[PDB]
RNA sequence: AAUUCCGAUAACGAACGAGACUCUGGCAUGCUAACUAGUUACGCGACCCCCGAGCGGUCGGCGUCCCCCAACUUCUUAGAGGGACAAGUGGCGUUCAGCCACCCGAGAUUGAGCAAUAACAGGUCUGUGAUGCCCUUAGAUGUCCGGGGCUGCACGCGCGCUACACUGACUGGCUCAGCGUGUGCCUACCCUGCGCCGGCAGGCGCGGGUAACCCGUUGAACCCCAUUCGUGAUGGGGAUCGGGGAUUGCAAUUAUUCCCCAUGAACGAGGAAUUCCCAGUAAGUGCGGGUCAUAAGCUUGCGUUGAUUAAGUCCCUGCCCUUUGUAC
């Protein structure tokens, strides 16, 4: 909003910043995702 | 983050 | 009219001058020169202090009788602030006021009880009620 | 309540002292070492003087009389347990001490005090408690 | 007429400010002691005090009088405990002795201002709890 | 708040712990009956206005246990019973558990004791004639006496008190308190009232209480009213020191403490950085009991004055549960 309100355009711009993320394992716990599952756990997927 | 107000 | 529809403010202020105009309650030699309480830092501020607070021990004993030394004592305590210790309560001043009782006691306005202490006497009480009177009156008018 | 009272002095310099004469006559008195506040108000019941007025406004006459109070306050038959030092070791008058002789008796006991070798007079000497107090966390301010 | 015993006694409570009023047929006298209620010591207070002679009608409490007497409490307290005195006293004898349609009004307008004119509040003190100064407190502690 | 409860469900019956139970305050114009308490009146007296006035107004001044010279418990408390259980209306909710608004209601979360197995190398041998082992035992580390220090003092650390002011402080007056101890086997030592003397702590004579009977209607403190000081480290803040006296015991100097005159330094609200607190709460402010020959700046409680902040989360610091790597 702050820039928003300084904006010149006529609510036309809205840039989106994408970047893709790799982690390996030991540092994947440290950033806390991929916290430690159960031991049924561990078979599941994507998280919701 | 301490629930102040009331996205 | 009895004392208790007057203000007490002006009903002690009006009994000391009264007793002042009259000037037979009796003095002790040491008029200015002690402290009226245990607790306080200087002498009393304004003369006549025998005066006002004889007309409000009168008051203290028209309304409660049987009333002695120790019963004074209590009545007049003090806010004793002892500097850098916490503060506690002092009692009031017991040798002043016996020259006080005496004084009403030459004034006949207190009379010895059966039991211990000093009553109203009918001279008293006629007084207190009749300055009572005069000052409804001059609140009113 | 004058407007510009006159013989007005805005300080007055009895006692080789000065007094705030902008203060009341009960209360700039005691700047005097031997004179305080309680002592200040019997003197000047005594004497009579009202308390409203202050120090400024107060005549000569006045003034040489409060003094005269001051030096022999025992002639009028003042109260002997109101005096500054009563029953004196040196000698048996009984009179109170004003400013630099309050000073001049205080350090001629403190001499005294070395010259016995007593207790008291020990620690005074070197600046610590007499009156039972705990140098563990007394004195720390005066002392480095 | 000349209805002899018809008297009602009514007490309240405020932090153990108990406050008795002996109401009956009367001239219209309120005393407290024997001391009028106008001429009480809270003086900054007596608006309080009097809001129920403010409230209800000035006839009603001609026709009765109430005396008050208390033994316990302060003096915020004995004041509520005066004021919610003569409130029930007056609603107690509108209740016993004079129509009941009055009696609703009245008590109607007293809780239309102010529920505690006639409700005893139920806090009290609440005990202190060691490990700090307060009931509810705790005597500030370091881990070093 | 709570594996409490509700539901899909291989769990059903249960049990331990919350809960539940027990302690104190919240109430009927309910009961029982309380002179060791009060209320209303009764026959008085003291008075106030006033004609002799008025069913006038106050008395904690008299008595209604040798009495007919009356009863009752509303207020003072001590025995028993319901009332408050999310019961009733509305909304949210898998229409279930549960959560909130609302009316009648003394109160719509009133505070506290006990509080599952077990882990602490948690602390106490200085709590017992509870104790293992070792240790000085007749130049004892015992018992007996006396004195000294346990407080010392350059410095840092915890809880705390006093204030840095004008909503203030000084002087004078006025109006309210409850829990509660109060004369002891060995143990002398209690609470105090009344009257007098003394400027004050204090002293002298006369009594009551082994206790709702006396202190004590516990006339406590800011608080309510009137005067003074008026932004000046200014009567306030009062640390340290001198002198005088009683107090307690044998004894107070290395001052138990207290009373009067005195010197009268910092103290303009304090950087980090933390603690406690949500309703009679915090806080002010006192006052009891524990301590005691005398005693509190400690501690537990009882009060009077007594408000806003929030009905939220795990952002910082930690506990619980599960999924759970793990030679632990």
């Amino acid at each position: 909003r702050d820039i928003s309100e300084a904006s010149v355009f006529d609510a036309y711009v809205l840039p989106k910043l994408y970047v893709k993320l790799h982690y390996c394992v030991s540092c994947a716990i440290h950033s806390k995702v991929v916290r430690n599952r159960s031991r049924e756990a561990r078979k599941d997927r994507t998280p919701p | 983050s301490q629930g102040q107000c009331t996205l | 009219v009895t004392v208790k529809d007057v203000n007490q403010q002006e009903f002690v202020r009006a009994l000391a001058a009264f007793l002042k105009k009259s000037g037979k309650l009796k003095v002790p030699e040491w008029v200015d020169t002690v402290k009226l309480a245990k607790h306080k830092e200087l002498a009393p501020y304004d003369e006549n202090w025998f005066y006002t607070r004889a007309a409000s021990t009168a008051r203290h004993l028209y309304l409660r009788g049987g009333a002695g030394v120790g019963s004074m004592t209590k009545i007049y305590g003090g806010r004793q602030r002892n500097g850098v210790r916490p503060s506690h309560f002092s009692r009031g001043s017991k040798s002043v006021a016996r020259r006080v009782l005496q004084a009403l006691e030459g004034l006949k306005m207190v009379e010895k009880d059966q039991d211990g202490g000093r009553k109203l006497t009918p001279q008293g009480q006629r007084d207190l009620d009749r300055i009572a009177g005069q000052v409804a009156a001059a609140n009113k008018k | 309540s004058l407007v510009i009272p006159e013989k007005f002095q805005h300080i007055l310099r009895v006692l080789n002292t000065n007094i705030d004469g902008r203060r009341k006559i009960a209360f700039a008195i005691t700047a005097i070492k031997g004179v305080g506040r309680r002592y200040a108000h019997v003197v000047l019941r005594k004497a009579d003087i009202d308390l409203t007025k202050r120090a400024g406004e107060l005549t000569e006459d006045e003034v040489e009389r409060v003094i005269t109070i001051m030096q022999n306050p025992r002639q009028y038959k003042i109260p002997d347990w109101f005096l500054n030092r009563q029953k004196d070791v040196k000698d048996g008058k009984y009179s109170q001490v004003l400013a630099n002789g309050l000073d001049n008796k205080l350090r001629e006991d403190l001499e005294r005090l070395k010259k016995i070798r007593a207790h008291r007079g020990l620690r005074h000497f070197w600046g610590l408690r007499v009156r039972g107090q705990h140098t563990k966390t007394t004195g720390r301010r005066g002392r480095t | 007429s000349k209805g002899p015993l018809q008297s009602v006694q009514v007490f309240g409570r405020k932090k153990t400010a108990t406050a008795v009023a002996h109401c009956k047929r009367g001239n219209g006298l309120i005393k407290v002691n024997g001391r009028p209620l106008e001429m009480i010591e809270p003086r900054t207070l007596q608006y309080k005090l009097l809001e129920p002679v403010l409230l209800l009608g000035k006839e009603r409490f001609a026709g009765v009088d109430i005396r008050v007497r208390v033994k316990g409490g302060g003096h915020v307290a004995q004041i509520y405990a005066i004021r919610q005195s003569i409130s029930k006293a007056l609603v107690a004898y509108y209740q016993k002795y004079v129509d009941e349609a009055s009696k609703k009004e009245i008590k109607d307008i007293l809780i239309q201002y102010d529920r505690t004119l006639l409700v005893a509040d139920p806090r009290r003190c609440e005990s202190k709890k060691f490990g700090g100064p307060g009931a509810r407190a705790r005597y500030q502690k370091s881990y070093r």
